[PDB]
């Protein structure tokens, strides 16, 4: 899937408790950061209105690409859990 | 408080575990989301 | 001269700069700090809640950190009178400090939910808590069986 990136989370959304864990994603360079979201709702069942993604401490917009952030291969994103609406 | 979100329910179960075994026998009773988080084998050991 | 700090940046846009051995109570923060001098986004935590958060880690900044018995009484005088607020910012003051990993403001702010549980009928939590009782005549049977 050309490049694969890292989210470190600490959410409760599996079970209850809150729990640190980095998942692993296959990604393109190309890739929105809506089609990233989607990827962390299909194996973390998290909605996407309800994730908020970082890297180097900026927030990441929806519309933009991972190239646009310069987000390479093997790096690091942090995911947020936010409320709903 | 009682909505079936996952914020009312990281509260209530970071609540119960400095409920002791009286009052999780009466917070079973308040709802059934309270049932369901007051019946996991963690509360009880 | 100044001490090393750090810049907090609450899900409202409010940026909060804290005193680096202050914020290092939060583990979560301590870690990466362990691991740019922009602040820390915290997209959950908003500013009243994060106000709230520095003005507790502020006050036990000079404190040095069990299994065995349940005890809710044991909240200092200070931490009661701090903690005298709607039950939805208690709510989400354990949600921020549970996220940052703050044991000590997660154990005052639970214990102070416990013990408006402790000494009440099932009515009286759902009074005090505004829960309604979706519960059916038979389901409230089967539960107290």
């Amino acid at each position: 899937s050309g490049m694969q990136i890292f989210v470190k989370t600490r959410h409760s959304y599996k079970h209850g408790l809150i729990e640190n864990s980095t998942i692993t994603l296959e990604v393109e360079p190309s890739d929105t950061i809506e089609n990233v979201k989607a990827k962390i709702q299909d194996k973390e069942g998290i909605p996407p209105d309800q994730q908020v993604l970082i890297f180097s401490r900026k927030r990441l917009e929806d519309g933009r690409t991972l190239s646009d952030y310069n987000i390479q291969k093997e790096s690091t994103l942090r995911l947020v859990l936010v409320f709903g609406r | 408080a009682g909505d079936e979100s996952w914020m009312q329910r990281e509260v209530w179960m970071s609540v119960f575990r400095y409920l002791s075994r009286r009052e999780l026998c009466e917070c079973m009773r308040v709802c059934k989301t309270w049932y369901k988080w007051c019946c996991d084998k963690r509360l009880w050991t | 001269g100044a001490m090393p700090s750090i810049k907090l940046q609450s899900s409202d846009g409010e940026i909060f700069e804290v005193d680096v051995e202050i914020a290092k109570q939060s583990v979560t923060i301590k870690t990466m700090l362990e691991d740019d001098d922009d602040p820390v986004p915290l997209p959950n935590v908003n500013a009243a809640i994060l106000k709230k958060v520095i003005q507790w880690c502020t006050h036990h900044k000079d404190d040095p950190p069990e299994n065995k018995e349940k005890r809710t009484d044991d909240i200092p005088v200070w931490d009661q009178e701090f903690l005298k607020v709607d039950q939805g910012t208690l709510f989400e003051l354990i949600l921020a400090a549970n996220y940052l990993d703050i044991k000590g403001l997660l154990d005052v702010t639970c214990k102070t939910v416990a013990n408006m549980i402790k000494g009440k009928t099932p009515e009286e939590i759902r009074k005090t808590f505004n829960i309604k009782n979706d519960f059916t005549e038979e389901e409230e049977a089967q539960v107290r069986k």
